[PDB]
């Protein structure tokens, strides 16, 4: 039995957010002590809370721990812009009493910095010299999103797309708004033999649409 | 202080079938919590220690599970000879406290009873008392009524009676009533019976006896 | 230079309470306002001395008892009191002159599959005298006939080892204790 | 030869005092934890107090102040010391060899300590005749009227166990126990076998035989 | 300073072997416990093995159990994780972290945390081998500002860098991170928005180049007629 952890928290800067981290009989239900880590996006985890909670030397007070039954809490008093990173909860397994640790699913905590911000989109037909190869990819590149979150659907004369599809995760840009790009792969006898084609991206309940001719 | 409460207070089951009882704790008493068996008139024995470890020589049948305040006692499969009182103690912190007791009793098949009646003896007699005794013996199950009858008037108020713990062979009960009165009160009627009705009985069967017959 | 307080409160480890360990404290001064000011110590009751009052106090010597026990047993680090900790283990004198500090150490002393290695001694033959530390691991002979080293019926190892689950109650979890003896004078305020 | 011999419990007026000694053999009272337990008529059973190795003595509350435990190296006994005893102390007093470890548990049989004001009455011991139904018969003895408990009946010296039943004994209106204990014999063996029922009364100091035998004119 | 320096990662094809080497210092070694953790990419954490102050007992999880063998030598005070038979789903960042201290430590060590992690050291597993990136040009529109860009399609392995009219370029310029096609091969576009006027009077060459292929391509993006 493996622990469970909120995909995503999210609060506003100078607020208070908590991350939950609910086990079994055989890990925090059986009494045994939860750490929890930080890991900035392409870094390493850092120790925040360790023996449920005490912080280690040099983590700010800010962050403070607890744990009750068969669940421990992380508490982020006051969140700074520094704190949006991945938090993870980690304890060990009793299933067979030996040495086997368990961690959670991570969560995802997004500091509410700017306004919301609507993508542009730029859809670009397959090339003729992509044609040429016996190929066809319809590039469908997106930018300046906040938050990083996106919905992309395809359509093929209004009738959806359901194959051939393949998107990047949005990654923060220098602007810190967020950037993706997603790709339908193609026969040039399907290219041609449709009239039009479209990628549907959702932000925050609103839809943006592009669509190319095979002209 | 501590205090031990133990479910059930009394229990029936059939020969082989799996009986638990329950011992729970009021305080956190880890593990330290034995059970005893005390068959009538013995003293206790010890059957499991420390909640789960079974004393030397109990038979396999004898289980003990729980930790903290909930402890469980179970027999595999029930035996006619497991009849008694079964009792739950903590002991590591004082003072030593023990649980209400679970009376153990088996479900055998129906039986009737024997039924016999005994005349006060001349010997008693004078002494100015009498005691006509009843006998129920070997029967199942122990409801059993007995009903004096005294030139076939209904008596009640003057006889007690008493009866036995399951026999631990053949799991069965036996009764004695005994109905008390004065020789005067004795020599003042002739016919003297008890009437027994009972469960394994198609109709109540009557011993009697006439007086100086 | 000051006393060093902070070796015993804040040790790594703890001496289990049949070999309890203990500390000199000589040449050095101390402040004891810090130790009463934490309130992280769920027992702190002193004999024959005031906690507050103690900075303007000059001893001879301050001796330094700590080991582990079981919160049930906190009860019996004090003077006059019997048990099978202050009868075979550690024994308080009746005109204690000192302080008796203890907390709660279930994160630290209490394994998952159980801490085993904190031990108390359970039989004696006779209680221990005042600040006696008996740490024999001779086999008791509770019987008619002797041992010899055999340990089995009638013939017990004396020692027996705590059982300390992070999952036990508060009486069973375990607490570190430290007590103070207060004895040319060298440990002031 | 491991076992708990106990002795010295009556009848005793309330308020008065008595003491109760327990032998040992197969093990040294003096270096164990020792341990006294009551248990009511028909009721559950008590903690009483402790003696510990090293000698210290712990007490229930509601014998504290008036009950002492103590022991005798030399004839290695245990002892129970009973001061001001009430109507509520009147029970069964098991000494026991306080469990510590595997298997040192060991209990005595107890004795019956009673706490009353009325006297001591030896039973009357009368004849249950046997009647006439053909292959089986049924036979007895009452015990009637004595005081305090308990009685010990059996039969033959002991050479009879198979059918026997003992019932409990009563409390008749007048506070004397009544008790009858009877046997189920075949009822060929009537006119040869002799059926004698042994009673015993150890607060009185009786010991009756009496012969049972057939009715006739 | 404590430190963990873990090494020895690269590509290599499934079911092969691999051995990666944990460098510490700072710490008395021979105490403390140490442990593996992976991290895929965009997923989180996985504990692999731990193996104490001796290395008498190891534990492992159940997806490497067997495949995979953890041992020290305290003598250099390294870690060591011996991978075999390798599988497309241990493809991950792997991280050394010390354990608790058994010998002089807290008696529950389960208090104390992975506080030193080390670098991470990086894991990929496949069978395609190398391979260049064909480039595409993703032509502007002509229609009533414009963008135009590149389509580096299927290669292998990471990385490629793309730069624009061999590097003079740099305004407007935006290189996405490549995807993972269900293939194996590695497709990545990058566009540059320019003004309309300038599309008939001004050169555009995105200049892709491939290391591990030994390929430069350099593509000329120009409208449609
Ligand atoms: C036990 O050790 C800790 C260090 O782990 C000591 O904590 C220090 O406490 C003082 C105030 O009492 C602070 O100013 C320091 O910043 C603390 N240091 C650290 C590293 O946290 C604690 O004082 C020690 N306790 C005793 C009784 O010696």
């Amino acid at each position: 039995s493996v622990l469970t952890q909120p995909p995503s928290v999210s609060g506003a800067p100078g607020q208070r957010v908590t991350i939950s981290c609910t086990g079994s009989s055989s890990n925090i239900g059986a009494g045994y002590d939860v750490h929890w880590y930080q890991q900035l996006p392409g870094t390493a985890p850092k120790l925040l809370i360790y023996g449920n909670s005490n912080r280690p030397s040099g983590v700010p007070d800010r962050f403070s721990g607890s744990k009750s039954g068969t669940s421990a809490s992380l508490a982020i008093t006051g969140l700074q812009a520094e704190d949006e990173a991945d938090y993870y909860c980690q304890s060990y397994d009793s299933s067979l009493s030996g040495f086997y640790v368990v961690f959670g699913g991570g969560t995802k905590l997004t500091v509410l910095g700017q306004p919301k911000a609507a993508p542009s989109v730029t859809l670009f037909p397959p090339s003729s010299e992509e044609l040429q190869a016996n190929k066809a990819t319809l590039v469908c590149l997106i930018s300046d999103f906040y938050p990083g979150a996106v919905t992309v659907a395809w359509k093929a004369d209004s009738s959806p797309v359901k194959a051939g599809v393949e998107t990047t995760t949005p990654s923060k840009q220098s602007n810190n708004k967020y950037a993706a790009s997603s790709y339908l792969s193609l026969t040039p006898e399907q290219w041609k033999s449709h009239r039009s084609y479209s990628c549907q991206v959702t932000h925050e309940g609103s839809t943006v649409e592009k669509t190319v001719a095979p002209t | 202080a501590i205090r031990m409460t133990q479910s059930p207070s009394s229990l029936s089951a059939s020969v082989g079938d799996r009986v638990t009882i329950t011992c729970q704790a009021s305080q956190d008493i880890s593990n330290y919590l034995n059970w005893y068996q005390q068959k009538p008139g013995k003293a206790p024995k010890l059957l499991i220690y420390d909640a789960s470890n079974l004393e030397t020589g109990v038979p396999s049948r004898f289980s003990g599970s729980g930790s903290g305040t909930d402890f469980t006692f179970t027999i595999s499969s029930l035996q006619p000879e497991d009849i008694a009182t079964y009792y739950c103690q903590q002991y590591d912190n004082l003072p030593v406290t023990f649980g209400g007791g679970t009376k153990v009793d088996i479900k055998r098949t129906v039986a009737a009873p024997s039924v016999f009646i005994f005349p006060p003896s001349d010997e008693q007699l004078k002494s100015g008392t009498a005691s006509v005794v009843c006998l129920l013996n070997n029967f199942y199950p122990r409801e059993a009524k007995v009903q004096w009858k005294v030139d076939n008037a209904l008596q009640s108020g003057n006889s007690q009676e008493s009866v036995t713990e399951q026999d631990s062979k053949d799991s069965t009960y036996s009764l004695s009533s005994t109905l008390t009165l004065s020789k005067a009160d004795y020599e003042k009627h002739k016919v003297y019976a008890c009437e027994v009705t009972h469960q394994g009985l198609s109709s109540p069967v009557t011993k009697s006896f006439n007086r100086g017959e | 230079n000051l006393c060093p307080f902070g070796e015993v409160f804040n040790a790594t480890r703890f001496a289990s309470v049949y070999a309890w360990n203990r500390k000199r404290i000589s040449n050095c001064v101390a402040d004891y306002s810090v130790l009463y000011n934490s309130a992280s110590f769920s027992t702190f009751k002193c004999y024959g001395v005031s906690p507050t009052k103690l900075n303007d106090l000059c001893f001879t010597n301050v001796y330094a008892d700590s080991f582990v026990i079981r919160g049930d047993e906190v009860r019996q680090i004090a003077p006059g009191q019997t048990g099978k900790i202050a009868d075979y283990n550690y024994k308080l004198p009746d005109d204690f002159t000192g302080c008796v500090i203890a907390w709660n150490s279930n994160n630290l002393d209490s394994k998952v599959g159980g801490n085993y290695n904190y031990l108390y001694r359970l039989f004696r033959k006779s209680n221990l005298k005042p600040f006696e530390r008996d740490i024999s691991t001779e086999i008791y002979q509770a019987g008619s006939t002797p041992c010899n080293g055999v340990e089995g019926f009638n013939c017990y190892f004396p020692l027996q080892s705590y059982g300390f689950q992070p999952t036990n109650g508060v009486g069973y979890q375990p607490y570190r204790v430290v007590v103070l003896s207060f004895e040319p004078a060298t440990v002031c305020g | 030869e491991v076992q708990l011999l106990e002795s010295g419990g009556g009848l005793i007026q309330p308020g008065g005092s008595l003491r109760l000694s327990c032998a040992a053999s197969g093990f040294t009272v003096s270096s164990n934890y020792m341990s006294w337990v009551r248990q009511a008529p028909g009721k559950g059973l008590e903690w009483v107090s402790v003696i510990y190795s090293g000698g210290s003595t712990y007490y229930a509350d509601s014998v504290k102040g008036r009950f002492t435990i103590s022991r005798d190296n030399s004839k290695n006994t245990l002892y129970l010391q009973m001061n001001s005893l009430r109507a509520e102390d009147t029970a069964v007093y098991y000494c026991a060899r306080d469990h510590v470890r595997p298997g040192m548990n060991i209990w005595g049989q107890g004795t019956m300590v009673t706490v009353s004001s009325a006297s001591t009455k030896g039973p009357s011991v009368f004849p249950l005749a046997p009647s006439t139904s053909g292959g089986t018969a049924a036979l007895g003895c009452l015990v009637k009227d004595y005081f305090p408990e308990p009685v010990t009946v059996s039969w033959n010296s002991g050479a009879l166990t198979s059918g026997v039943h003992t019932f409990p004994a009563v409390l008749q209106s007048s506070g004397l126990y009544s008790l009858s204990s009877v046997v189920t014999v075949p009822s060929s063996s009537l006119g040869t076998q002799t059926y004698i029922c042994n009673v015993n009364h150890k607060p009185s100091n009786t010991k009756v035989d009496k012969k049972v035998e057939p009715k006739s004119c």
